[PDB]
């Protein structure tokens, strides 16, 4: 769901949503990672279980909507600042 | 597996003359010839290559000729003038290759272990390298393909040898060149770089807002595979990567900072060294 | 003070606050000018001067 921006949920999510134990949760993470459907990680001090990897997934129309406009907006912001290269040096590369 | 082949310069020529050959008939006539090359390594080496007569109609591109007996007794030449050549795979001047060409590959599988494709482009429009080659594989699929047959991509590179550099190089002089153009050749790699980065996002964009809507076909082949390159994307401005520019870049700049140190220096020993035979020969002279 | 400055005395006292903000440091912003800088080093370094 998120956008990895903080992917590195907390127990209290996965004890909720899953709706198990929180004493559970690690044994639930650590078989999925054994499995191999993801690539997370395990922190203790906080609880925090960070998410690195997501197996790819099917989608649709709407996501390929989203997904254009990633595309395009980084597109752009590449060919602009290439634009910023050539313009900073025109007869300096020859 | 293969896994990269470095072709010679002398072929990607030796297609050309031969695409000029029937290039009378300007219309449509795909150029395809015998490649041949080394059995190197994993790693192949293509040197030779030659042509073969070819025709093939518009319609239901079932019909197509590779003279099998020409074939035979120009090889036999090629054979009896070069045993260290030898026959490797075969190539097509088409600018992208048709659907035809799993069965000209299907067909001299025979001679070759794997009778390797080669796509060349006359018109290479774009400006990075031309003429990739392929080569032909199985992966059925989950679908229920009974055979999921499709050419593979494979890495290549142009060779290079004494003498051919000797004599390209020495044909490079028609137009001016910047080999050892210091800290310009980079500049360039970055530009051509950028502009490869743009191309093929517009390809992709121009493929993905087809398939989005009216009409393409939206099959699982690629949609969620590419959706993991978006997995990748790191987030480049957050909490300690910016102790890995700032812990770098100026230890970096502490060089760069000497080397001009220095240079300026050097610069003015010669202020000195003029300076002094200037006036002191003038002097002298008057 | 209550008014031209904070420190709303209520509470037997006046109060404080933050001051300060989120150290809000990019560090990337520069990015882009620095590399103009480098251009330009190359630039008039490899300039026939």
């Amino acid at each position: 769901t998120r956008p990895a921006n903080h992917r590195q949920l907390t127990f209290e999510e996965i004890a909720k949503s899953a709706k198990i134990t929180v004493n559970e949760v690690e044994l639930l993470v650590m078989k999925a990672l054994s499995v191999g459907l993801v690539k997370g990680s395990i922190d203790e001090v906080d609880k925090r279980v960070h998410m690195t990897w997501v197996q790819p997934r099917v989608l649709d129309l709407q996501q390929i909507k989203g997904m254009k406009d990633r595309l395009e907006f980084w597109c752009t912001d590449v060919k602009s600042m290439e634009m910023l290269v050539e313009h900073q040096a025109h007869d300096i590369l020859t | 597996a293969v896994q990269k082949v470095v072709v010679h310069p002398l072929v990607l020529l030796s297609v050309v003359d031969h695409f000029n050959r029937i290039g009378k008939v300007g219309n449509q006539k795909r150029v395809v010839g015998v490649l041949l090359g080394s059995w190197q390594k994993k790693v192949l080496d293509v040197s030779n290559s030659f042509a073969v007569p070819f025709d093939e109609d518009d319609k239901d591109d079932s019909v197509w000729f590779l003279d099998h007996d020409y074939l035979e007794n120009m090889y036999g030449m090629f054979k009896k003038v070069n045993a260290r050549e030898r026959i490797v795979g075969w190539y097509h001047t088409g600018p992208k290759l048709h659907k035809n060409d799993i069965a000209i590959n299907e067909l001299m599988k025979r001679y070759c272990p794997n009778s390797v494709l080669v796509i060349i482009d006359v018109k290479p429009k774009d400006l990075g390298l031309p003429t990739e080659a392929y080569i032909s594989v199985e992966e059925v699929h989950d679908d229920g393909t009974p055979t999921s047959k499709t050419f593979e991509h494979v890495t290549s590179e142009i060779g290079a040898e004494e003498a051919e550099e000797v004599g390209v190089e020495h044909l490079l002089r028609d137009i001016k060149d910047t080999t050892v153009g210091t800290l310009s050749q980079r500049i360039t790699n970055q530009v051509h770089g950028l502009k490869g980065l743009n191309s093929k996002l517009l390809d992709i964009r121009s493929y993905l807002e087809k398939v989005a809507t009216g009409k393409l076909p939206i099959n699982h082949q690629i949609i969620y595979q590419l959706q993991d390159v978006f997995n990748l994307l790191p987030d480049v401005s957050l909490q300690e990567f910016v102790k890995a520019f700032y812990l770098k870049t100026n230890d970096q700049m502490v060089v760069v900072y000497l080397a001009s140190l220095i240079r300026s220096v050097v610069a003015l020993h010669n202020l000195i060294n003029n300076k002094i035979a200037n006036r002191d020969a003038e002097k002298k002279e008057g | 003070y209550a008014k031209k400055r904070g420190w709303v005395l209520g509470p037997n006292n006046y109060y404080s606050f933050a001051s300060q903000q989120q150290k809000p440091e990019d560090t990337t912003i520069p990015s882009t000018e620095l590399a103009k800088q480098v251009i330009e080093y190359a630039r008039q370094l490899e300039m026939i001067v």
